[PDB]
């Protein structure tokens, strides 16, 4: 049931369809009778549900399309690899991780880039980088530049590979559909092997390669002196001077005396002091115990042997009281609309993204990250973003799978036919919530600024004064300190300094310490939420609303993306599941600029800083977070107005590009306010006199020219409002921190 | 790092016992121990086929490797 | 409510009484002994503007028309 | 208790020289396995009693979940 | 295989039971009948709460209405306001408190000579609430609504302020 | 008004205090077979074989509804208007025929024998109480 069923040369490979444009479309393959075509060629390439109502060749397309996507990502990463070996500092960093800054790239020598090619430390001059992939290459255990130059060749051989997988599968021998529909087998595989198997391969890396050449660097040793990887399989009296649990060899393993192998599979809960860091023989044991777990769990699906569950029947089950049917007919929508998939992955994946980045900043897990200020907001600013718009593309392809495969015939009096039927109560109460917490979040910073004018301080939301103290946080603050000693015992260390216990000084940056929370820490946590909580009422909105409203019963025959229905009713404008997909990216954005924030001058403030040898620690801005973020000027005051000073006169020096590029994002953004504000009907009205200009001289166009289309208008603008806001805080974060 | 262990008898008792715990627990719950591969007697292997007993193996040396070590404290 | 105005430019395409939500719309005889039909709009106060008959009628042109005028409930479209 | 080392609650028990309803020989543990008679008083030792309705509460509880009262389960 | 996956057709199963339902017995209406709206419990509280409670005059209405909400607003005034360090701490709480009881009655009074459509039914009030629906019912309501504004804000000055005397 | 109610648990869109006091709608259909259609505003439900009956509160949820009857070939929708008092008109179709057929009972209205770009300027009707559509 779960056989291999392959089609033999589907479509050929003749270049004719290159030279015919829009003949995936019938209404593009007949011709380009005016501009908004070629808008619509673009807007249409990817859209393969449209091409075809024939459900295997979308999933033919599908699946061939992502193996030239992972060509184009080994691709990005062979060169990133590539640069490390030829136009780089990586073996002057190695000596010297703390005193010289990590730099890739080399500007040539003309009209005048040659200034960004500053000195960066180890005889280089070049742009210092802040990607991490110095501290990222160093856990790897690379120590020499062919090391580094035969990887990078391997990821163009495997980025061909993955290519020549897309023409092997869409051209020559093509999965029928029942191939795609086992989703058992497909979730036992991943869990088991790429992500199973690809964990324990690692941990086969940690505990032969890089926790050995990690553990000799660390101690003193010149990189000249480092046994190369290869020496510690033939030679194994090198590895068990540095750690003895291998005298006993694979006996312990499987008479399960694994105490023996303590010395190189720790559970030291903490940080490396010389190296800032957590330990690589816990990473070695994280690897080993998460293996084991994801082997087990890929067995839970049946795949033609009769041991596991169907994901029908678990489903099904799962009905309650309150929910009539439940999970009935989930399955289905799951297993014949890729949209759901791709709405579950987006969204979940977004979320997990953002969580990466919340961890790898209180416990790095590289040697000389925290060091690497530049890397660490970066590092976490990027992820950030970026898990930001996926879970935006969640909700979107949500509102697709229900516009365009939603069956009602499925969706009976189950969990999801029961949400629709309540939408209204869902939407009420969360616009509830939004006032309710826009008020008291945002209304507490206005009174502080109301009385700090006033000449009031007694009367605000302060420490001194009025005081909203996080005691939950500080409470669970508190048990992870203490949990060393009295819940999981085995741990020395408290899992993450950021909670709590003492300050960790590599060299003279403090790597981390435990992060206090106030009423200023009270005050924007929240903020966070309440944006998160209008971003989610703007897009869960559009989900539920997409099929129909009071207003509009038949929005579901007009499409997922159509502009409006007209005038009357007051107005139909931005109806759309579209329209509140571009809504919610504005929301999206502002709820994602004060976490960057919020963790920019907070780790500046309380955290990030130069330490003494006597243990006086000199923060980069001393303690201001606490007094001046509970005041909407502090920010702009001691946060933007001070900060900014490195940017705006970075002319004339290596951080110059960083002022033009801080500048250039806020052309951009005003540029996105044309397409915004304004409307169609005025800029074809333009174009028309214009077009007269060309009649006259008889340089008129063949293909009529029109406007942007009304969709577009709305799309083009959030796409420069959005390049325009990240990349101004993009160069602030870097030159700011690369000064200092 | 926890003390060592010297690989008793009392350690293979303590795994062919928690098998067996996992043996009844599988027939009695399995809905379709039977399966194509099929073993030489289907009375002293019961209905299961090959892939049921690796299957009822397998969650039996999980046990066995838990108690073995949850009792080594 | 609203004024739903029909021209002579009319040919019987029968595309506005279609496109039509509320049925505001109707194709009725008319006396042109060679013209085969002719739209109308009979029941204008349920007209909502929503002007899917103006992108529905192919003249250059187009031969109805519908200019918004004093407002009601059931042209604002509102169930409550 | 909430973080489980219960051990410390029969760490330092009543002597047995002490005088009920004061303070000479007395302890601070709440509960105890002493397993005997007071000397002074000739009867149970009062932090027994402590420890025995709580073991007998913790039965009982765990008892009564046996049973398919409304959910099913049982 | 276990008997949970075979009865979950079966009515019998406690999950088949159904806690929600149509608003009375026509499906087309708005609301939805749920353990929130329409509960014993719930149309106990909310139908003898003194707005629905049977066999009142409007005028008892508003004083239990107004006594409650004069005795709740003392607190933000006196405790949060202005000078709530000092001697007229509570003193300031009465006097806020009643300027809200009197802006309160007004639009009261406001809301009521504007010709009030109606007062609506609901699942958890069946009936139609009381004689709400006139310019005179709610007249009443809001010289109540002020008597018992006023006198609950006093009750709370005079337990806050002499709380030490009662202790 | 007579027919089954089509059977769903019940939504929180549907009729609003609109329906007491103003001109609650109703949709009439005989189906052929008992099959799932969604409603006009949320959910799915079931329409019974013979005469189903649906309460709407806005015109436009009956026709769009008529329009998705008619993917399953349903062409008999019948719509009334119930005002407060109980009166109810057989409004959508005011005769048998459907509105895209022609029927000789009808009769022109709102017909301008003028070309659209013939009409006035509004400077010649200023003050008037005129319209240049009229
Ligand atoms: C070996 C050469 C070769 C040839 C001759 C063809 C020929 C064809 N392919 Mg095919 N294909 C190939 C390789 C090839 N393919 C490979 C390697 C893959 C795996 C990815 C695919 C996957 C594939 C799919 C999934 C589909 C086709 C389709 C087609 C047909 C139409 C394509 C067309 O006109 O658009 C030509 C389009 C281009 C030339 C633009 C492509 C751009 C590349 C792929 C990405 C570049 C990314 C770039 C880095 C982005 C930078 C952005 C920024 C700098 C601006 C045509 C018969 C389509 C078809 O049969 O339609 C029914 C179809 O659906 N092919
Ligand atoms: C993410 C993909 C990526 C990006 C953005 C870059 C970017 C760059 N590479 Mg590069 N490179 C990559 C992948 C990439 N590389 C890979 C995968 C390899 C190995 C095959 C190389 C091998 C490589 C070499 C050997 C050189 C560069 C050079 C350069 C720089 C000049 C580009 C130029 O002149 O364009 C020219 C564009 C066209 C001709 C069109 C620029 C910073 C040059 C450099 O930095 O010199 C100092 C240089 O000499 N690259
Ligand atoms: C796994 C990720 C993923 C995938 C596979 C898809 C796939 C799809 N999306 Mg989708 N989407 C995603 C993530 C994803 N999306 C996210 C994260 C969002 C939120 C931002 C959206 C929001 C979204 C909307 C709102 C819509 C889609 C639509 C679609 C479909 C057609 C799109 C098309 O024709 O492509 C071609 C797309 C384009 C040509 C747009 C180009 C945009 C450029 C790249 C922006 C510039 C960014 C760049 C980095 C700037 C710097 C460089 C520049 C200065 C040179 C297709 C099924 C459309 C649909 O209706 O589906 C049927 C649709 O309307 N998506
Ligand atoms: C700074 C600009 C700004 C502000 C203040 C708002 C404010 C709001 N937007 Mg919004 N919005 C904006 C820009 C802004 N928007 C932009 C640029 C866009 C386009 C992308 C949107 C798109 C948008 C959408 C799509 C949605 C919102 C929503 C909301 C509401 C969220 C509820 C809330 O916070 O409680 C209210 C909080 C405030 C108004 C903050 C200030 C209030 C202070 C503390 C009190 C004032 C003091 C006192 C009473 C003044 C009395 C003076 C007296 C003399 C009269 C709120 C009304 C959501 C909504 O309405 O649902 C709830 C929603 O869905 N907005
Ligand atoms: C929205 C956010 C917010 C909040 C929480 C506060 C809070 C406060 N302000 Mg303030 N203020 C704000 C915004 C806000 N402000 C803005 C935007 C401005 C600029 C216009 C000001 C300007 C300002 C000035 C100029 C002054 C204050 C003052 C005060 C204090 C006294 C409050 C008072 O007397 O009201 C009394 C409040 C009430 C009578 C009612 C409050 C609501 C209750 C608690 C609702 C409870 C609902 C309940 C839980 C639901 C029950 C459910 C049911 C089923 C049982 C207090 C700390 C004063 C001061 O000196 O501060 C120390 C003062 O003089 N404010
Ligand atoms: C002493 C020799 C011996 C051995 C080695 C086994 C071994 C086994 N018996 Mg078994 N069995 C035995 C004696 C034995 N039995 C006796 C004496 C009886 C009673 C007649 C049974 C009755 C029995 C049943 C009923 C079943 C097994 C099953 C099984 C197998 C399932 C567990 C597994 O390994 O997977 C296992 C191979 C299985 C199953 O369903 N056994
Ligand atoms: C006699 C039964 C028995 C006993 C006494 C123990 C005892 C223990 N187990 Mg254990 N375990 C058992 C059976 C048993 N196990 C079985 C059958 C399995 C398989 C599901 C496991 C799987 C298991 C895991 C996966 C883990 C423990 C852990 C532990 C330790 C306590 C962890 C905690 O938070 O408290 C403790 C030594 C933890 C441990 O030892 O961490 C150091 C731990 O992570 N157990
Ligand atoms: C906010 C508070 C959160 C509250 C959450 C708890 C709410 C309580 C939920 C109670 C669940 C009731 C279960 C109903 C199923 C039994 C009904 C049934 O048909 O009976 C199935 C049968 C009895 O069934 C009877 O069978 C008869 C024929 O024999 C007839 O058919 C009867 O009609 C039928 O009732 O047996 C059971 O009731 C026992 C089934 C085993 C149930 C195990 C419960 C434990 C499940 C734990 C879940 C695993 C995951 C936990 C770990 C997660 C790790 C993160
Ligand atoms: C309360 C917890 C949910 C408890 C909960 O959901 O109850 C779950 C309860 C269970 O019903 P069933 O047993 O039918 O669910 C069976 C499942 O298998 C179906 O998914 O259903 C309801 O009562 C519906 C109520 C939803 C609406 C409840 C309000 C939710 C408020 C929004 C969330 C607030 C989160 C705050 C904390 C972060
Ligand atoms: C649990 C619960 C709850 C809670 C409750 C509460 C919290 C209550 C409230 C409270 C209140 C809110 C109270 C108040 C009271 C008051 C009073 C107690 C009053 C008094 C009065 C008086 C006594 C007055 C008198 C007078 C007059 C009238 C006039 C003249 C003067 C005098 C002064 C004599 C709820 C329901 C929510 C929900 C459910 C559960
Ligand atoms: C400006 C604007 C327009 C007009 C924008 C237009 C017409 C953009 C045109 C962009 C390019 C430059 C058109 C020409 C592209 C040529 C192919 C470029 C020549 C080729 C050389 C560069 C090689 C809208 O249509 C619109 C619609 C709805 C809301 C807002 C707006 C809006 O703000
Ligand atoms: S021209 Fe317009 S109004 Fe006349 S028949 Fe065609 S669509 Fe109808």
């Amino acid at each position: 049931k779960a056989r291999v069923i392959v089609d033999k040369d589907p479509v050929p490979t003749s270049f004719e369809k290159w030279a015919q444009p829009g003949h995936f479309d019938r209404t593009l393959a007949r011709g380009p009778k005016t501009t908004t075509w070629i808008w619509n060629l673009h807007a249409l390439a990817h859209d393969f549900d449209t091409h075809t109502s024939d459900l295997e060749d979308i999933s033919r397309k599908i699946f061939a399309a992502h193996f030239g996507h992972l060509a184009v990502v080994t691709i990005w990463l062979s060169g990133m690899i590539f640069h490390g070996a030829k136009f780089s500092n990586y073996e002057a960093w190695l000596s010297d991780p703390l005193n010289v800054r990590p730099s890739a790239q080399v500007v040539w020598p003309i009209v005048g880039q040659d200034i960004l090619n500053g000195d960066v430390g180890g005889g280089f001059h070049g742009i210092q980088i802040t990607s991490g992939l110095f501290q990222v290459w160093r856990g790897w255990g690379i120590t020499n530049s062919f090391q580094l130059y035969c990887t990078a060749i391997g990821g163009l051989v495997l980025a061909g590979l993955f290519l020549f997988a897309g023409w092997f599968h869409y051209h020559k021998r093509a999965p029928k559909l029942e191939w795609f529909q086992n989703v058992e087998s497909m979730l036992n595989h991943h869990l088991q092997v790429l992500l199973g198997c690809g964990s324990l391969g690692w941990a086969g890396h940690l505990i032969h390669v890089s926790a050995p050449i990690n553990k000799l660097m660390d101690a003193g040793v010149a990189v000249k002196d480092i046994p190369l990887p290869h020496e510690f399989i033939l030679n194994k009296s090198l590895l068990i001077d540095l750690f003895p649990g291998f005298a006993a060899g694979l006996t312990p393993f499987f008479t399960l005396n694994w105490g023996q192998y303590a010395d190189f599979l720790t559970f030291k809960g903490g940080l490396n002091p010389v190296t800032g860091g957590l330990w690589m023989t816990d990473i070695a044991h994280h690897h080993l115990a998460i293996a084991v777990v994801f082997i087990i769990a890929g067995h839970q699906y049946r795949t033609n042997w009769g041991i596991g569950h169907s994901i029908k029947e678990i489903l099904e089950n799962h009905k309650g009281p309150f929910t009539g049917e439940g999970h009935k007919g989930l399955y289905e929508n799951l297993t014949t609309s890729w949209h759901a998939q791709l709405a579950t992955n987006l969204a979940f994946l977004g979320s997990l993204t953002i969580i990466i980045a919340h961890h790898m900043y209180a416990m790095p897990p590289y040697p000389y990250l925290a060091t690497d200020y530049a890397t660490q907001l970066c590092i976490f600013t990027h992820h950030i973003w970026i898990g930001g718009f996926l879970i935006v593309g969640g909700a979107a392809h949500a509102a697709i799978f229900m516009v365009r495969d939603y069956d009602p015939v499925v969706n009976q009096n189950n969990v999801l036919d029961r949400v629709i039927r309540h939408r209204d109560a869902i939407i009420s109460h969360l616009n509830w919530v939004c006032i309710f917490l826009g008020f008291h979040s945002f209304g507490l910073y206005i009174h502080n600024d109301t009385m700090r004018a006033l000449g009031r301080p007694q009367d605000m939301f302060s420490d001194t004064a009025i005081q909203l103290q996080p005691v939950f946080a500080q409470w669970v603050q508190n048990l992870h300190t203490l949990a060393p000693g009295g819940t999981a015992p085995n741990a020395l260390e408290p899992v993450s300094y950021a909670f709590g216990g003492g300050v960790l000084a590599v060299g003279g940056k403090v790597a981390m310490m435990p992060i206090a929370l106030g009423t200023a820490d009270f005050l924007i946590h929240h903020i966070h939420a309440f944006t998160i909580h209008v971003t989610v009422l703007i897009l869960l909105k559009g989900v539920l609303f997409a099929r129909s409203s009071r207003l509009i019963p038949d929005k579901a025959n007009l499409g997922f993306r159509f502009p409006c229905d007209g005038p009357g009713r007051g107005g139909t404008c931005q109806v759309s599941g579209w329209d509140h997909v571009f809504l919610g990216l504005f929301w999206m954005y502002n709820s994602l600029s004060i976490v960057i924030f919020h963790f920019s001058w907070k780790m500046q403030s309380d955290v990030w800083g130069t330490v003494d040898a006597a243990g006086n620690v000199s923060h980069i801005t001393g303690g201001n977070f606490a007094q001046s973020a509970i005041t909407i000027n502090g920010w702009l005051r001691d946060f933007l107005w001070a900060q900014a000073s490195q940017v705006i006169n970075s002319y004339g020096s290596a951080l110059s590009a960083y002022g033009l590029m801080f500048l250039g994002a806020h052309f951009v953004w005003a540029f996105s306010l044309m397409f915004l504000f304004s409307g169609r009907g005025y800029w074809q009205e333009l174009i028309e006199s214009i077009v007269w200009a060309h009649n006259k001289l008889k340089v008129a166009p063949a293909i009529q020219p029109r406007a942007l289309s009304i969709t577009q208008g709305r799309a083009v603008g959030v796409a420069h409002y959005l390049l325009g806001g990240i990349a101004t805080t993009w160069a602030f974060f870097h030159a700011h921190i690369l000064s200092v | 790092a926890t003390t060592p262990l010297e690989w008793s008898p009392t350690v293979g008792i303590i795994m062919v016992i928690a098998n067996v715990i996992a043996i009844t627990f599988g027939r009695q719950t399995i809905k379709y121990p039977s399966a194509e591969p099929a073993l030489p007697s289907a009375k002293f292997f019961g209905g299961f086929g090959a892939p049921a007993l690796l299957a009822t193996t397998a969650f039996g040396h999980i046990l066995g490797v838990g108690l073995v070590l949850g009792l080594h404290n | 409510s609203h004024t739903v105005k029909i021209y002579d430019t009319c040919i019987g395409c029968t595309q506005c009484v279609r496109a039509c939500p509320t049925d505001v719309l109707e194709m009725v005889p008319w006396d042109g002994c060679k013209a085969a039909q002719v739209a109308s709009s009979p029941r204008t106060e349920d007209c909502v503007g929503c002007k899917r008959c103006e992108t529905a009628c192919p003249t250059d042109f187009l031969s109805i028309r519908v200019y918004l005028g004093a407002e009601t409930t059931r042209s604002m479209g509102l169930a409550y | 208790f909430f973080t489980g080392n219960w051990g410390v609650y029969a760490q330092n028990p009543d002597t047995a020289g002490h005088i009920f309803s004061t303070s000479q020989g007395a302890g601070t543990a709440i509960l105890t396995f002493l397993g005997g008679f007071h000397p002074q008083t000739e009867s149970l030792w009062l932090t027994d009693m402590a420890h025995h309705h709580l073991a007998i509460a913790v039965l009982f509880i765990v008892a009564g979940h046996m049973y398919r009262t409304n959910f099913g389960i049982g | 295989a276990q008997a949970v996956d075979a009865s979950k057709n079966l009515p019998s199963d406690p999950r088949n039971r159904e806690v929600v339902f149509p608003a009375g017995r026509d499906p087309q209406w708005g609301n939805l009948e749920t353990p929130v709206n329409a509960s014993p419990l719930v149309k106990w509280f909310i139908n003898n709460l003194p707005a629905y409670r049977p066999g009142l005059t409007p005028f008892r209405r508003g004083l239990e209405v107004g006594m409650a909400h004069g005795y709740f607003l003392f607190g933000p005034f006196a405790k949060l306001g202005p000078l709530r360090d000092a001697a007229n701490a509570n003193l300031a709480g009465l006097l806020g408190a009643i300027g809200l009881v009197v802006l309160f009655t007004l639009a009261l009074s406001l809301y009521a000579n504007s010709n009030p459509p109606t007062a609506l039914a609901s699942v958890t009030v069946p009936n139609p609430p009381d004689a709400f629906q006139s310019k005179e019912g709610w007249n009443n309501f809001a010289s109540a609504f002020l008597i018992g504004g006023i006198g609950g804000a006093v009750v709370a000055y005079f337990l806050t302020s002499n709380l030490a005397l009662i202790q | 008004l007579s027919g089954k109610t089509p059977l769903f648990a019940g939504s929180t869109g549907g009729l609003l205090t609109k329906a007491v006091e103003e001109e609650k709608y109703a949709i009439t259909w005989t189906s052929p077979k008992a099959q799932v259609f969604e409603l006009p505003t949320g959910g799915a439900a079931t329409m019974h074989e013979g005469e189903n009956l649906l309460y709407i509160a806005r015109k436009e949820y009956g026709i769009a509804l008529g329009g998705q009857l008619r993917k399953f070939k349903i062409t008999n929708y019948k719509i009334y208007r119930i005002l407060p008092s109980g009166e109810t008109t057989f409004i959508h179709p005011a005769d048998g025929v459907f509105p895209e057929k022609v029927n000789a009972g009808r009769e022109k209205v709102r017909f301008n024998a003028r070309s659209i770009g013939e009409n006035p300027n509004p400077s010649q009707v200023k003050f008037s109480g005129k319209a240049t559509y009229d």
